[PDB]
């Protein structure tokens, strides 16, 4: 008759390990191998207290009079909570892995661009266009008032990337 | 006098357990025909460039002359119907696979004085330790079983082959290392294989840290902006 | 064996001198090997830098984060669309720069 | 200036008291910046975590 | 007055901490019998050329 208790305490330890609600020090105080369970009905009730089952369910567990029947119903309650816990955990890892596959693939793509950005660091566009504007500018008897803007804007062109609007 | 096996992209480095799962079922007939033998065995050869299963079964020149004959251990066939185990036990360089006649022409010259010749060995196992540390492929328990201090390497060429199995070098390259006849030439080639992997690895590592630090420089300033 | 032989020596200068001599020979072996290996490593370094740049090229290719197939299809599609038209220069250069912009951009941005 | 002021002090317990006060005064400023930084970070976590929930 | 240990390719240079891991289980009986002894100790020796465990 005490064989069901071993699965109940292993399932309760798995409920507080996978869905930790309360501390496990009460579980170490009242253990199954030190003759410290003088009241199994009370231990089952205290173990059933960790359950998140509806008040209705508590009344239903109270309706059972026999001891293995209430223990089995308590186990059903445990399964209902366990079902919810495992669903949430799997669901969470799933959403997170979707986020990781998102960002990680972006990291790979980012690497692809960085190595295909300055593959040949020669400013094949930026420099050609600035030098082009310079020789085109070279010959005019330019105002100095414009040279301020052209040179600082040359610097801005040296900063900005080509594709950029 | 058995037909050549259709290796089909399966390198069997000397003294390195390997599995062969050819998709064809005509080879299973040969594997079941050797179950009647008291000591069953199978030979392993290497394929040439531009692999072709139809040419392997049509002609017998496609396969390279080198072979690594060995005995089968045991069949399992859990999912497929062709799950053979292969091993590199007896290396060979067949004179003519077409003719099948074979001879164990395993050249292996080595200097009597094996004092200076093991200093490079220390670097080979150290390079393997850095290759498995920076590019971990297999477990390190085999390296703890076969220690350097504890000189229990009765077959150094085999230990080097087992270490060279970690290399990612092309099958062709493996054939090339086997083509080398002198022992220091193949040893330096094995080291060269290690270096060839090492160069790419270092490239990848620098590239990764660069991108990551760029991300850090991005987000950290974003924390500052916050 | 050599360790035992060094231990057999009783006088301290004898063992110290023998130990140093053994250090000399071992260092000479390691040095000749380090130099031969440096020479071999140089012989491996003889491989041309074009091969290295080719390696970076294949590294670019051997990735599943390269140029979108959809964009390449539209790229060729609009090019063939222009293939036959008597196209003015204005629209040509604008189309080319915008096609580069198409190549650059991600497949979902507005 | 504070360093010179500590040098102006001649008695040993006075400079010792001032040195301790100097140490705590800097520590206080550091802790203010540190609390603000951790606070901002926790705000970022409360931000993004709720985004994880919404997602 | 203890039997020689089966070094089995393991040099233990003087004043150099070392670990010994023989594969055989016959040496553990002597190691468990010296824990009860007043002074616990073990000796370490070196082997000659052409190692052989059967000759040891």
């Amino acid at each position: 008759v005490k064989a069901l208790t071993a699965e109940i305490v292993k399932t309760i330890r798995d409920i507080i390990a996978l869905n930790p609600l309360y501390r496990e020090s009460v579980l170490q105080m009242m253990q199954a191998g030190q003759r410290v369970v003088d009241n199994p009905i009370y231990l089952s009730d205290m173990g059933a207290a960790l359950t998140g089952a509806e008040s209705h369910e508590l009344q239903d567990v109270l309706e059972e009079t026999n001891i293995p029947k209430r223990l089995y119903k308590a186990l059903s309650l445990l399964k209902k909570e366990f079902e919810l816990s495992k669903l949430q955990q799997r669901l969470g890892r799933e959403v997170e892995e979707k986020i990781k596959q998102t960002h990680r693939k972006y990291l790979l793509q980012e690497q692809l661009k960085i190595i295909k950005k300055e593959l040949g660091l020669e400013k094949d566009d930026k420099d050609a266009i600035e030098e082009k504007f310079r020789e085109r500018l070279k010959e005019l008897v330019v105002p100095k008032h414009v040279m301020d803007v052209v040179d600082e804007e040359l610097s801005k062109l040296g900063l900005l990337d080509n594709h950029s609007s | 006098h058995l037909p050549l096996i259709a290796i089909t992209r399966n390198p069997v480095f000397p003294r390195f357990i390997k599995i062969i799962e050819v998709k064809n079922k005509k080879l299973v007939e040969l594997l079941r025909r050797k179950v009647r033998l008291a000591q069953p065995y199978v030979g392993v050869f290497l394929k040439r460039d531009d692999s072709n299963e139809s040419d392997v079964v049509e002609s017998l020149d496609e396969i390279y002359h080198t072979g690594t004959f060995a005995q089968i251990h045991e069949m399992q066939d859990l999912g497929d119907k062709l799950r053979m185990i292969v091993m590199g036990h007896r290396r060979v360089h067949i004179s003519r696979q077409l003719e099948m006649v074979e001879v164990e022409n395993v050249v292996h010259e080595d200097f009597q004085v094996t004092e200076e010749v093991k200093a490079l060995t220390a670097e080979i196992v150290k390079t393997i330790r850095d290759i498995i540390a920076l590019n971990p492929l297999y477990r390190e328990s085999v390296l703890q079983m076969m220690q350097a201090g504890q000189r229990v390497v009765d077959n150094p060429i085999y230990l080097s082959d087992m270490g060279a199995a970690l290399t990612g070098a092309e099958s062709h390259e493996l054939q090339d290392v086997l083509e080398e006849t002198n022992i220091p030439k193949r040893l330096y080639k094995a080291l060269s294989l290690l270096k060839k992997e090492f160069e790419l690895s270092k490239l990848q590592q620098r590239l990764g840290r660069e991108v990551e630090e760029k991300i850090k420089q991005t987000h950290r300033k974003y924390l500052l902006q916050e």
